[PDB]
């Protein structure tokens, strides 16, 4: 007739243990920018975008 | 005048393993989504079956 499975329960996130904030204030609210010949690069990693 | 007795050995194939293949497990298994998508594309699986 058919096919019969088990459903889940739960949901489970495993996320690792991030606490600091990444800094978007000076990407995002910075005094000025750059130009399209010259822009600039930022890396962020290590934090939490929320 | 003489003989010669000799035995001889033929092999022929009779049967093989009976497959029977699963239409949504091995598509998109843990889909709800992706069952209901299929059940509309048609009905393939009942021919298959």
């Amino acid at each position: 007739t058919s096919n019969f499975r088990v459903q889940p329960t739960e949901s489970i996130v495993r996320f690792p243990n991030i606490t600091n904030l990444c800094p978007f204030d000076e990407v995002f609210n910075a005094t000025r920018f750059a130009s399209v010949y010259a822009w600039n690069r930022k890396r962020i990693s290590n934090c939490v975008a929320d | 005048t003489n003989f010669t007795i000799s035995v001889t050995t033929e092999i022929l194939p009779v049967s093989m393993t009976k497959t029977s293949v699963d239409c949504t497990m091995y598509i998109c298994g843990d889909s709800t989504e992706c069952s209901n998508l299929l059940l509309q594309y048609g009905s393939f699986c009942t021919q298959l079956k």
